[PDB]
RNA sequence: UUGACCUCAAAUCAGGUAGGACUACGCGCUGAAAAUAAGCGCAGGAAAAGAAAAUAACCAUGAUUCCCUCAGUAACGUGAAGCGGGAAAAGCUCAAAUUUGAAAUCUGGCAACAUUUCUUUUGUUGUCCGAGUUGUAAUUUCAA
RNA sequence: AUUGGAUAUGCCAUAUAAAGCGCUUUCGAAGAGUCGAGUUGUGCAGCUCUAAAUGGGUGGUCAUCUAA
RNA sequence: AACCAUCUAGUAGCUGGUUC
RNA sequence: GGACAUGGGUUAGUCGAUCCUAAGAGAUAGGGAAGCUCCGUAUGAAAGGCACGAUUUUUCGUGCCUAUCGAGGG
RNA sequence: CAGAAUCAUCGAAUCUUUGAACGCACGCGCCUUUGGGUUCUACCAAAGGCAUGCCUGUUUGAGUGUCAUU
């Protein structure tokens, strides 16, 4: 039962992990809200809400 | 011979009669109603499709062909006649959308289609330049 | 012979005591068969014996019929009432949960479906 | 994602963390019962990639058996009898001891209105798929009796194609 | 057929006391006493006593087993559980 | 010399093959009963000087030919993606089967979808 | 007093962790956060709860009327909670802090999370139980939450924690998390 | 003092499902004096196999099954396989990458509304409870 | 009397969407008490030990395939 | 140990018969 | 004729069984077994009900006690 | 011998005791409701119920299992 012994995480990793851009699902007003939105839109001229 | 069958034999209800044999069982055509009219339900499928012009199959015939010697144009203008008639593929645009590019057009000018892209606050979707064409052409 | 269009307009009481008299000439139909009888009246005895058998015919189609039509539209029917095709018939997916797609495959057949064409010659 | 980290820390199985949970869960399962239901897998991601989704009808058993045919085959046949409603997707080892091997069997409903209505394990609700651990149908089924594409994998010896005109 | 026991018909049978009116309708007191008032129910004192108690001698409160078999079945008596679980 | 195959069945399996084929096309009917398959070469020395009927149009075959792999099998022609084309004589030999096949090809047009708005 | 199997089952477990020489990894999740930093940890949680399944159609409705009759708004703050978003987040440095839960199950699940936080220098706590970080995302149970980006109005109170974080969990330990537990 | 959960129960709890039969052909497992018989388990109108951790050594082939051929060859009296000709052809799905500007997902209860081999069948819509973040949908499957 | 699939036509339709293909100044996750080594029972199985990432498998340095 | 149905038309170097 | 033909005849609150256990069989809890199956029945089983109370937050508090078949018994 | 049919067809029913066989055994009980009697706190009858393994959900819980509440 040695003493826990750190070989990597001694230092700290300044770049992140992943290398990918940044989906401009991140920037924009949620798409999926949207589907729910005219879903919810269509039932009330419908009459179903 | 087994009990099963014997007790048909030596019981007194009448079978299951069902009559299905035809002999010659000749599909006939359904699908499309050009070829079920100028089909011969008497002759065999390749000998129909070479009557009307249609290649029966593309690749070879892995054995012989019948020698006893020694529509095709109807389905064309057929053809082009429905896509002559759902031809109009292109699209308006839905009350929303027609205030969405009239607004980035009122005040980015009309082709700086990379410009209305970069803008944050007008074009909320974040639409790229590809799609803002395709809106603009789409308005017209 | 009663007519099983004429019982099956009547009354649920006026079938039940009909089957009440009807229980009662038979069982005196029997009596006079050990007894000793004509031919007339043991011929009787097999159309009454049919006789019952109209009536409580039609009691039972007017009783289940109502359960039918007082379980219409409902998620849970009773047992006897319900389809009894087979056992595997029952179990077996239903055309709607057969005819079941994931999005991409709804995706892949509307773009991309099997197309109508011919090879000329 | 977790389940990249799990995979890898799967692979040693004998590590200070591995070791110590090994002697501690396997003295769990020896407590309760031979085929005990599970709450969850204990492998979430080793269960993750075998078919299973944290979603009503899946259903996880574990089960020990003996050391000394396959005992990951037993552990399927011996489940499958014991949730004789439930079909038989995958299973997978947990643990082992100096006696025993322990495994957990993922089963799904096929009576289940959310399995009967996914159409990714439709497949399964059918006729054709009743006991596949009872015919040699689940990975350790098709494993061991050979059934794999390549070269190191009856009747067509012993008759006589007596065709007719011979 | 077998010797009749003692207690099986009679006063010892319709006359049940509070306790095993309890357990039969599976109630707490307080709910049971509500059931009692909204209902028509009240005790009521049997003719011979130690009769009714299989013997006993304490001072207990007895229903009619009729009685109480008709709040088994009471519609609201599950309104008082839902509010329970509500 | 146990169980033995008697073929007593062979005319009457040629027969039910018939009427397979008749009851195929016969459901579809302007269509071919049959793919187009590609023109291969067979992997050995006693075989490479002939051409035999391979499984499908690869890849590459496809995209220099005119179609994509979606609307590639649509239309009946099959794509074989473990098959390449090693050498330019077997792309051109099976571009131009497609070629040829395309020419003859009459695709009918399909029902649109189109909503009352954009 | 014959005690049912599973009693007997619950606190021999019980004793057993306190007995064995727990390794190092899982030694660390023993010693954790104290309470009156729990208590103000779990405060300004309760700011950024995401809204409940309740809230989010009731909001969406009002929208929906107003496209129904006629007719935009601001990034929503919130609370990142799940293990495969939250250990996304830490790798992708968008997290602030991260709260692990004390007890999960399957310990499996975040014996590496304060290695991995360490590696990317992000500041971490093992908060105690799951239920309590359950009922910040209304849900039973969290095996992880992470603070990813507040209000400028808490951005204050987040540094002020962070600061606590580091020197009531981080400061303190730090030696003892590189010792193996029990053995007692 | 009050509550979250975790695990474990009980119920004539609400709704479901399993067993036994037939066994010509199917898939296992066990096994004699042939991988046979007998034994054992399990299915379907077919089963199994199946979209290469595959051949080959070419100008290369291209899931599986089946027929002919390979061939009584090769290898070691047993007894192949590839290639070759045919029959038929159809491809695909997950796990592993953050929906994170929104669990977008699903069982069930009730309420309605339709539909029906069918008053027996099958769903949609709303609504409440739950399942689920220890991961249900969308996306992706290496051909990318 | 039930029905299969197409065709014509009517009525609704969430299209604020979804999909194919050019292009890339960006990336490309890929299944472990399993492969495998030693021995034992008749390719698989038991025991003992136990992996890797241009890695691994199978063929003749190349070719081919990408298991669990 | 006996019995039963199978393997099984088990095993023949041998006995008996084998048709105008 | 015990043959066949054709009919008739066994009446129970108190007589017996049905009620009980013995040796043992024996399901279950469990555990083996590739498996038909095997062991196990006191076994590391949450294994059966009683009373009290103006009703207790109008959400139950308090207190007590610890299978089954099988013919001489009735 | 003294709208028929010792008919066909078959989408509606009936389907005794059993048997996987399922309240317990190879006769004995329990549960809910309903009824009867020129007999009504007794008796009797009737209809509908009570097998085990498992799954989803539900309700009632157990725990010196985990933890919280100035």
């Amino acid at each position: 039962y040695p003493d826990y012994d750190d070989f990597f995480t001694n230092t700290v990793r300044e770049t992140p992990l992943s290398s990918a851009p940044e989906p401009k699902r991140r920037f924009a007003p949620s798409k999926h809200e949207q589907k729910r939105i005219l879903q919810l839109a269509y039932a009330i001229r419908k009459g179903r809400i | 011979a087994n009990p099963r069958q014997r007790n048909k034999q030596r019981s007194g209800k009448p079978r299951l009669t069902r009559r299905n044999a035809n002999k010659k069982a000749k599909a006939k055509i359904y699908g499309n109603f050009v070829i079920q009219q100028n089909w011969d339900k008497h002759a065999t499928l390749r000998q129909n499709y070479a009557r009307l012009g249609l290649l029966a199959t593309p690749n070879y015939v892995t054995g012989g062909v019948e020698k006893l010697y020694p529509v095709v144009r109807q389905l064309e203008e057929e053809a082009v006649k429905k896509a002559a008639r759902q031809s109009n593929k292109m699209l308006p645009l839905s009350a929303f959308e027609h205030a969405y590019i009239q607004r980035l057009i009122n005040k980015y000018g009309t082709e700086d289609f990379e410009s209305m892209a970069k803008d944050v606050k007008l074009n909320s979707k974040l639409f790229n330049g590809s799609k803002l064409k395709n809106l603009y052409i789409r308005m017209k | 012979a009663l007519k099983t269009f004429e019982l099956r307009k009547q009354s649920q009481e006026n079938l039940a005591e009909q089957l009440q008299e009807l229980r009662q000439e038979l069982a005196s139909l029997r009596v006079q068969k050990i007894a000793g009888g004509s031919g007339s009246k043991l011929s009787k005895i097999k159309t009454t014996r049919k006789d019952i058998a109209r009536i409580l015919t039609v009691i039972n189609e007017s009783n289940r019929l109502a359960a039918r039509e007082a379980y219409k539209n409902k998620k849970y029917i009773p047992l006897d009432l319900r389809q009894k095709k087979t056992r595997a018939i029952r179990r077996a997916l239903t055309p709607y949960e057969q005819s079941r797609k994931t999005l991409k495959q709804i995706k892949k057949e509307r773009y991309f479906p099997l197309r109508k064409y011919a090879l000329k010659a | 994602g977790a389940y990249k980290y799990l995979e890898e820390l799967a692979k040693k199985k004998q590590s200070d963390v591995n070791l110590f949970l090994s002697r501690v869960r396997a003295w769990e399962y020896r407590q309760m019962n031979v085929i005990h239901r599970a709450s969850r897998p204990s492998r979430p991601d080793k269960a993750r990639r075998l078919g299973y989704k944290a979603k009503q009808g899946y259903v996880i058993y574990r089960i020990r058996v003996r050391r000394g045919r396959s005992a990951r085959c037993t552990a399927e046949e011996r489940v499958g009898r014991y949730c004789s409603n439930l079909r038989v997707l995958n299973s997978y080892w947990v643990n082992q001891d100096a006696t025993y091997k322990f495994f957990e069997v993922i089963l799904v409903d096929p009576s289940h209105k959310a399995i009967r209505r996914d159409p990714r394990i439709n497949w399964i609700v059918n006729p054709v798929h009743k006991h596949r651990e009872s015919r040699g149908l689940t990975s350790i089924g098709k494993k061991s009796r050979g059934i794999g594409k390549g070269h190191r994998f009856w009747l067509r010896h012993n008759t006589l194609s007596l065709r007719r005109y011979r | 057929a077998r010797v009749k026991q003692k207690g099986k018909a009679g006063a010892a049978r319709i006359y049940i006391t509070r306790n095993q009116a309890l357990k039969k309708l599976q109630l707490t007191l307080a709910d049971f006493r509500r059931i009692c008032i909204l209902k028509g129910v009240y005790p009521r004192e049997p003719k011979n006593k130690k009769k009714a108690n299989k013997g006993s001698t304490a001072p207990v409160t007895f229903y009619y087993t009729k009685d109480i078999q008709y709040l088994l079945h009471e519609p609201i008596v599950q309104k008082f559980r839902e509010y329970k679980v509500f | 010399q146990r169980y033995v195959k008697t073929w007593f069945n062979q005319p009457g399996r040629k027969l039910r093959r018939r009427q397979a084929r008749q009851t195929k096309a016969a459901k579809i009917a302007p269509r071919p009963v049959e793919a187009i398959r590609p023109a291969v070469k067979p992997p050995t020395i006693r075989y490479n000087m002939k051409v035999r009927a391979g499984r499908g149009f690869t890849l590459e075959e496809l995209k220099a030919a005119g179609v994509s792999r979606r609307v590639a099998s649509t239309i009946g022609i099959p794509v074989d993606h473990r098959r390449r084309n090693r050498s330019e004589e077997s792309l051109q030999r099976n571009v131009e089967r497609i070629k040829v096949y395309l020419a003859h090809l009459i695709v009918f047009p399909r029902k649109a979808g189109q909503p009352k708005k954009g | 007093v014959k005690w049912p199997e599973y009693i007997r089952l619950q606190r021999r477990r019980k004793i057993l962790n306190l007995r064995l020489k727990v390794p190092p990894a899982i030694a660390q999740f023993q010693k954790t956060l104290d309470k009156n930093t729990a208590t103000q940890v779990f405060k300004l949680l309760n700011k950024y709860r995401p809204e409940t399944a309740a809230e989010k159609k009731q909001r969406l409705v009002a929208e929906a009327e107003a496209v129904a009759n006629g007719k935009v708004s601001k990034k929503p703050y919130n609370v990142k909670y799940g293990l495969n978003h939250v250990v996304a987040l830490i790798e992708a440095k968008k997290a602030k802090l991260v709260l692990i839960a004390s007890d999960v199950d399957p310990i499996e699940l975040v014996v590496f999370l304060p290695a991995l936080c360490k590696k990317m220098g992000v500041p971490y706590a093992i908060v105690k139980n799951k239920a309590r970080l359950g009922t910040v995302i209304h849900q039973k149970t969290a095996a992880v939450l992470a603070v990813t980006e507040v209000r400028e109005e808490d951005k204050n109170e987040l540094a002020s924690i962070v600061s606590a974080v580091d020197a009531n969990f981080s400061a303190k330990y730090d030696e003892s998390r590189r010792k193996w537990g029990g053995g007692i």
